[PDB]
């Protein structure tokens, strides 16, 4: 479980990344990051 | 030196192809698969999942990388 | 009391969303995976397989549920 915490601490795809271009693939990546966020234990 | 998720940012902002794939392959030749999913999610708009999943699972060490394919689906 | 595949019928005939997902999550919080595929097949018209795969594989259980994804394919 610590590996997911390390991945989050290294490359947390926070919604603050919306400053970039509003690409649909980037929106899908943000949604996937928001769905994976509850996995942090 | 920038192996701790910093050159990945440059590769993502480069907006070019056939650049992040080399870093992905380097993350598989050496045991660095822990950041493979992060590199996939950062360069989501610049990669091809059909070959990414194959290279990540069959061609090299059995990495899962499942959330990437889930978001692709 | 109606845990023997009866509330699943109510959730299916309800034709509403965000209802069968709660039953799926309850089937994973407690060890009741014997009816997970049945609940998936009964309420197929109300579920999203993309998040179902994640919830069933990575979230709190190492379940396969392959025939459901075969029907999705």
């Amino acid at each position: 479980g610590t590996e997911w915490e390390k991945v989050a601490q290294l490359c947390d795809f926070n919604p603050k990344s919306s400053k970039q271009c509003k690409d649909v693939s980037r929106l899908r990546s943000v949604l996937m990051s928001l769905k994976q966020t509850p996995l942090s234990r | 030196d920038s192996l701790y998720k910093d050159a990945m940012q440059y590769a993502s902002e480069s907006k070019d192809t056939e650049l992040a794939e080399e870093l992905l392959q380097w993350f598989l030749q050496e045991e660095k698969r822990e950041c493979f999913g992060a590199c996939l999610f950062t360069c989501y708009d610049l990669l091809r999942p059909d070959v990414v999943l194959e290279t990540a699972w069959r061609h090299n060490i059995m990495d899962f990388a499942m959330p990437y394919f889930i978001q692709v689906m």
